[PDB]
Formats: C-alpha cells, structure tokens, sequence
C-alpha cells in the first residue's frame, strides 16, 4: 500500500457543451401540470463542461499515463461518464487531502456502497490497483493507498448500493451516471440517476430529470475532489503497477434561475434557464412555454460602474488624540470641559 | 489466530509449566496486560497484571507462585506457574490491552493440559 | 451516539434506579432537545466517594481519573448494582490508584503511569519506597456491606454541538382517523383539515404534494406509506332571510355553499337553507337568495323558484 505513479501526459480537455443537462428535483414536493419556477444552484444550459480524458491509452504503443488532478470546486459538479467496464470507483472528497482535516469518502464496492468520513493520514500519490490475496479467492482494490490510517472519527454509513451494473444488456446504456454534490449549510446533498445513451463522445439533447438517492448530515466544508479509477497488476506479458483507462466529466453549478415543468405524474419533462436568451427571459416572465406574438417588457439593464474614486483633501500627517485621551486632569462633571 | 500458547500436557503433580506468545510491533502492548484461565467447574481467578514500566499486583488470595518475566524488542511476555498440582487440567488465555475494555482486548486459545 | 436516536423514555424504565441528580439540565425534557453527540461513562466506584463529582470538590477518583464536563451537560446519574460482582473470599481483582503529580485541567484522561517521587527521594525508574505502584486491590463479597459492593453508575453526558441532527427523542405517535376535521404534524406539516385516500402517482422520493399558490393538498403517511388528501373541512358565511321586525319575528339561517348533510331544511346551489318551506309555486322574487331561488313570505318563509313573467 502507498505507492505512487503519476505519470505525465496534459493533454488539453477539448471544452463541450452539455445541450439540457443538470435538471434536478430541488425539493421533495409532489407538483403536477404547475410550472414552478426557482432560484437555486443549477447548471446553466450550453456551458462548457469540461471534457475531461482520463488514463491515455492512444493505441500505438502503451503510454498509459494519468489525469485525476486536483481541482478548485466552488459549490457543485455535474459528472457523467461511460464507464463499460466498472472503472470509477469512488470520490476523495475533502479540504486540503492532508491530515489534521476532516475528509469523506465514497466506494463502490458493487455488494454495499461505503460512505466512510474519518481524518486520514493520506500518503503521498493516491491511486488504485488489484493484486493477488493468495486466500479465499479474492482481489484488493483497497482504498487505504488512498487512506493510510484513520484516527479521532467514527463515520460510517453504507446501505443499498445505487452504483450497481445495472447494465445487464451489454451496449446501449453505457451507464451515464450523472450526479451533482452538493453542500448546504453544513449539510451534503447527492442526486443522481441512470441514462442509457447511444453516442460515442460528448452529450446528446435528451432531457431526463436527475433524482435524488441519499441525503449526508455530516457537514464538511468540501473543497478538494478526487476521482478513482480501477487498475490492475502488470503481470508476464511482454514493480509495475496500474493497468486500466476512463473517461469522466467535470461540472461546475452557478447560482440561476430556473423554471421547471411538471408531468401529470410529477416527472419534470422540460425546463428553461431564465438568464440564456431573451426568448427565453420571454418564457418566465409570462410564465409559459409558448409566446404570442407582440412585444413584452422583461427586465432592465444598466451599465455597471467601471472602478473606484476617493477624493479628501491636502490635510495629512497629524493625530490630535491623546490630549484629550490621556490628558494630565479632567474638568468637574458640572464643568466640563469641551475641546474642539 | 493472532496469539497462539505453547505448553502443557501430561505432567506428573509437581512439575513445572510454561506459555509463550508473542508479538510483533513496539506499540502493540499499550498499555495493560494480563493473564486468566477458566478451569471446568471454576469461575473467573484473576492472578496478576503490569504496565508498560512493569509494576506489577498480584490478587492475594493465590499470590505465592506468581512469576513473571518479560521483554520488548521481542515483544513477549510470559507467565511461570510452577508445582503443577491435579487441579489444573483445563486451558488458559494471554490477553492483549487487557484493561481497554469490552471490545478493546483480543483473547486466545490455548492449549489442554492433563493433571492427575 | 450519531444519527441515532437516545430512548432517553426507554432509559427511565431500562433498569434498577435508585438516584437521579441533575446539575443544569432538565431531566423532564431530554427527549425535546436534540443534542449531537453523547459520551457515556460507566462508572465502578463506592458510594462514599462518588459525590465528589462537582466542582468546588476533591478526590482521588473525581478529580484524576475521568473528569465530567463542569458546565455538566447531563445528570450525575448513579445507580445500585449490589448483585453483579459479589463473589466469595473477597474480589480483589479490581484496581485502585494511590496518588498522582498535582490538580489536572477538565478532560485529562490518563493513560500514562510515569512514577511519582513523595519526598526528598528520587525514584529514577526505582519502584518502592517512596514510589508507589498504582495498583491496589478492591474487596467485594456477597456478605459485604451494600455501599462497598459494586455500583452500576452510568453517566450521561450530552453536547449541543453546531452539526446536524444527530441526537434527539423518539417523540412517539398516534393513530389516524379519516373524514373528520384533524389537527395534524406529519413531520412539521400544521394543519386543520380532511384526511381521505386519494389516488395520486407520487414519486417514490416525493413526500408532500402542493397545488398552484402553495396549498399542500396531498401528503404520504410515514408509516403506511399511502397518499392521503388534505382539504379544510366546511366553513362559510351565514345570512339570516326575515320579512322585517313589522309582520313576524320567523327569520331563516342560510349557511353559504355548507351542506346540509353537516351542522325544515333544504339545499340549493347557494348552501343549505333552514327554516323554509320548498314549494312549487312561482311569483315574483320578493327576498333575492341565489342560482334562480329566492323566498318570500306568504304564515311562513317558504323558498320559490323565481318566475321570469
Ligand atoms: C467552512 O469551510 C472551510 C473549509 O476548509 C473551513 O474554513 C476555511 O479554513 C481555511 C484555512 O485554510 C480558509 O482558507 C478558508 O477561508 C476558510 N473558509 C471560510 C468560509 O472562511 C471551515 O470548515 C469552515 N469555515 C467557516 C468560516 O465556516
Ligand atoms: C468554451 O471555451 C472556449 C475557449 O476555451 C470558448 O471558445 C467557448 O466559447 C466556450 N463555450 C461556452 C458555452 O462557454
Ligand atoms: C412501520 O412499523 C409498523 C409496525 O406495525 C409496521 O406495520 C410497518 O410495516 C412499518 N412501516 C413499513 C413501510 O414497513
Ligand atoms: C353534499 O350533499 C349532497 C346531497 O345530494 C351530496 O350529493 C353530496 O355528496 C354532498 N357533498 C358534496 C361535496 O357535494
Ligand atoms: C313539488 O315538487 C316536488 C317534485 O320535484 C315534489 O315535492 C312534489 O311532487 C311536487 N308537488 C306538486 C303539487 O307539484
């Protein structure tokens, strides 16, 4: 355990849009043919999602090498990622990934999901592998070369796992499953669901509103992320270490507007960002999907100032406090004294 | 098991007896240790028990053939109970971090001794 | 103790109980309060030196081994475990301690035992005179005196940490009645109303429904798990129909779209009109009711259909 590979390879993320994607039920409300509108964290419409590559395998000679930095997240992610074969197996949610700080982990481990928090003592580069047991006919995929040694914590949460295989068709799913984390007033959200989806790179125009699935109440001030992705041991082929390639995505919500609509039976089956287009500034000030025709006041835009101006006059280099402060006497309460 | 006892069997009354288990690590023994043996048709008899420095109280009722040696950097110690008599034909345990609590000591399992 | 929740009621009737003593807490109200987290103590100690628990007082036992918080979060709560550990010829096994440095700070828990020097002799790793082992004997027999046998002194402490819910009460429940004007708290859902089945496709993670304007119609059950119907039972204004204080004083109480079927007595289209008699005659419409009915005086209030011409 702790071992340490890191590689090279930067190639640059090649910036796609997600078309509809990030719609979620903010709320456990029951709504139905009522289009609600609301001011929440979401993920604005055509924005950059950053296509992320995971371990390059280019196919002319190995050269595997990884892509699982850290990175700087203000409020949420929208990841999504094919995944064919069971590669990502969890998240190294934290602050500064060191110790002295409170940290929270997700695992797969596809019989019961893991949500462990405890102040680990992380060694120097955290990865992921699979090596023999000798015994019970089993493999390790453990996690403490992430997490040496815990210490002063007892979180600990594991229940039905939702990151099952749920594929079991071989093709046409791919398993996208997309998710939003998210911290509120010291409280952990996660919403995610499946989507079967056929196309090879990017994301389509399908519209699918994102369920939740666990609720966390520990509070941590999440700042750090980290992905995981399954590897496995070198063996004779023609000490190495870390055999496996992915594909992943990395969001970023931004404070919005939104207006939602409801099915009959509740399902959200469309939405509309209230900040895109003037059309679309259109559709929620009249609160509907389809406009007549005329001419409607939306809102009003200003110019914004541009930089900061102070003016005082030529007086500087003088403090008249202390002679009043620290004076030698003061005068009588019925005759005070009043310095100008 | 992670603690095995080595010792015992068929001994005239009057012999002598041993026990061996061992550790590995410096930081394991923290911080009490102890010994305890369950004869058929007894209760629990508590003997001795020491700290890291070594001081050690013996429980006075059979405190008269309590000897002890002990060591760190092979992380053993051991307890010597000598004139073997006929009523000790049972199994006896060595225990680490004792004191620690309910779900803080790990036990053994010993190994039969026959007595006449 | 974390998301769990602390049967602080299953824990006044748990076992034998012979002392409560509370410093700062109420011990009526521990369920209502959610704390965070609780550490508990099991204490194994005489009664003659348990008091000494508090600040203000000192003991080789209160004030060295296991201090509680001074702000006490929690109740001094010892008990009598007389029938535990009584055994025959004296339970020496248990561990006393002789003496320590000097006074600790709240919440020094000891682990280390480095040997203490008592006068102008110094130890330097000699144990003996002078240098005292910290372990002696206790003595418990089934024949000894009740306050020197074993006590079971479970102490419970609380903390009102800023962390999410994690420790609260059961708080308990009721039944559920149906067709009958309720007060409920479905989980901080108030309200007065109606409570009937309905057949709506909630989603499995959706708890609550809501109807345009924010009026929640419409909530699952916690425990059956069944999609029931809120709606406030009858209510609405009442108007009095008389001919004046100049022929009669019989006057007819009208109660707006209310049914008769709840608190003679006809119903219409404007709510339930008692004290009129319905008859199919037809003359002008001399007092306006609504919906094309409008009474009049004749020896009684009898209630017409309005004749056009
Ligand atoms: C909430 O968020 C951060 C998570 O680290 C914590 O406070 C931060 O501490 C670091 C020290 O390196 C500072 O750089 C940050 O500015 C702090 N955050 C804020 C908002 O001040 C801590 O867990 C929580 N901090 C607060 C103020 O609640
Ligand atoms: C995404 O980034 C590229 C350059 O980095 C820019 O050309 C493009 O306009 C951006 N698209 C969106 C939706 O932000
Ligand atoms: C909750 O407890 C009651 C006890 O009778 C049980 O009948 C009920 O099935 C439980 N709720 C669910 C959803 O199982
Ligand atoms: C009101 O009274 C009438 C009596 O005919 C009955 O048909 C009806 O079910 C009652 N309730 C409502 C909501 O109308
Ligand atoms: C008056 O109207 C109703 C029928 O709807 C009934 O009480 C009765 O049969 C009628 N009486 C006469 C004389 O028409």
């Amino acid at each position: 355990q702790c071992v340490n590979l890191t590689t090279r390879t930067q190639l640059p993320p090649a910036y796609t849009n997600s078309f509809t994607r990030g719609v979620y039920y903010p709320d456990k409300v029951f709504r139905s043919s009522v289009l609600h509108s609301t001011q929440d964290l979401f993920l604005p419409f055509f924005s950059n999602v950053t296509w992320f590559h995971a371990i390059h395998v280019s196919g002319t000679n190995g050269t595997k090498r990884f892509d699982n930095p850290v990175l700087p997240f203000n409020d949420g992610v929208y990841f999504a990622s094919t995944e064919k074969s069971n590669i990502i197996r969890g998240w190294i949610f934290g602050t500064t990934l060191d110790s002295k700080t409170q940290s929270l982990l997700i695992v797969n481990n596809a019989t019961n999901v893991v949500i462990k928090v405890c102040e680990f003592q992380f060694c120097n580069d955290p990865f992921l592998g699979v090596y023999y047991h000798k015994n019970n006919k089993s493999w390790m995929e453990s996690e403490f070369r992430v997490y040496s040694s815990a210490n002063n914590c007892t979180f600990e949460y594991v229940s039905q796992p939702f990151l099952m295989d749920l594929e079991g068709k071989q093709g046409n799913f791919k398993n996208l499953r997309e998710f939003v984390f998210k911290n509120i007033d010291g409280y952990f959200k996660i919403y995610s669901k499946h989507t079967p989806i056929n196309l090879v790179r990017d994301l389509p125009q399908g519209f699918s509103a994102l369920e939740p699935l666990v609720d966390l109440p520990i509070g941590i001030n999440i700042t750090r992320f980290q992905t995981l992705l399954a590897l496995h041991r070198s063996y004779l082929t023609p000490s190495g270490w870390t055999a496996g390639a992915a594909a992943y995505y990395v969001g970023y919500l931004q404070p919005r507007t939104f207006l939602l609509k409801y099915n009959e039976n509740g399902t959200i089956t469309d939405a509309v960002d209230c900040a895109l287009d003037p059309l679309s500034e259109t559709k929620c000030t009249l609160k509907s999907f389809t406009v007549e025709k005329g001419i409607y006041q939306t809102s009003n835009f200003r110019v914004q100032p541009t930089e900061s101006i102070v003016r005082f006059p030529n007086i500087t280099n003088l403090c008249p406090f202390g002679e009043v402060f620290n004076a030698t006497r003061f005068a009588s309460v019925y005759a005070w004294n009043r310095k100008r | 098991v992670q603690l095995v006892e080595s010792g015992g069997g068929l001994v005239q009354p009057g012999g002598s007896l041993r026990l061996s288990c061992a550790a590995s690590d410096f930081s394991f023994y923290d911080y009490e240790m102890s010994w305890v043996r369950q004869a058929p048709g007894k209760a629990l008899e508590w003997i001795g028990s020491m700290y890291h420095s070594g001081r050690t109280y013996i429980n006075p009722s059979l405190k008269s053939l309590v000897t002890i040696s002990r060591d760190n950097s092979k992380n053993t110690l051991y307890l010597q109970m000598n004139s073997l008599r006929a009523e000790d034909t049972a199994m006896y345990y060595c225990v680490s971090n004792w004191a620690s609590g309910s779900t803080g000591d790990y036990w053994g399992q010993g190994t039969l001794v026959t007595v006449s | 103790i974390s998301n769990c929740v602390a049967d602080y009621s299953v824990l006044y009737n748990s076992a034998s109980f012979s002392t409560f003593k509370c410093y700062g807490v109420s011990p009526t109200k521990l369920n209502d309060l959610c704390f965070t987290n609780v550490y508990a103590d099991s204490f194994v100690i005489r009664g003659d030196e348990v008091r000494q628990i508090a600040p203000g007082q000192t003991g080789k036992i209160a004030d060295y081994n296991y201090k509680l918080p001074d702000d006490f979060t929690g109740c001094v709560i010892a008990w009598n475990s007389n029938n535990l550990d009584s055994k025959v010829g004296g339970n020496y096994n248990y561990l006393y301690r002789l003496f320590r440095k000097s006074n600790l700070k709240p919440f020094e828990r000891d682990i280390s035992t480095e040997i203490y020097q008592a006068g102008s002799t110094p130890c330097n790793g000699v144990e003996g005179f002078n240098c005292y082992f910290p372990l002696q004997s206790y003595g418990f027999q089934p024949t000894n005196g009740v306050g020197y046998q074993p006590y079971r002194v479970v102490v419970l402490s609380f903390e009102l940490l800023h962390a999410p819910a994690t420790v609260c009460g059961p708080k308990k429940s009721t039944n559920l009645v149906k067709n009958k004007c309720v007060n409920f708290n479905f989980n901080g859902l108030t309200g007065t109303g109606v409570l009937t089945e309905s057949n709506k496709k909630f989603l499995p993670f959706q708890q609550f429904g809501r109807d345009i304007a924010d009026t929640t119609d419409a909530v699952r059950d916690p425990q059956t798990l069944e999609i029931l119907d809120i709606t406030p039972c009858s209510f609405g204004g009442v108007s009095v129909i008389t001919p004046g204080t100049n022929t009669s004083n019989q006057v007819a109480v009208l109660y707006q779209d209310v049914n008769c079927t709840e608190v003679n007595v006809f119903q219409t289209r404007a709510g339930c009109l008692i004290g009129a008699e319905h008859v199919n005659n037809s003359y002008e419409c001399d007092i306006p009711i609504g919906a094309g009915i409008c009474a009049s005086y004749q020896q009684s209030i009898i209630a017409y259909t309005m004749s056009l011409g």
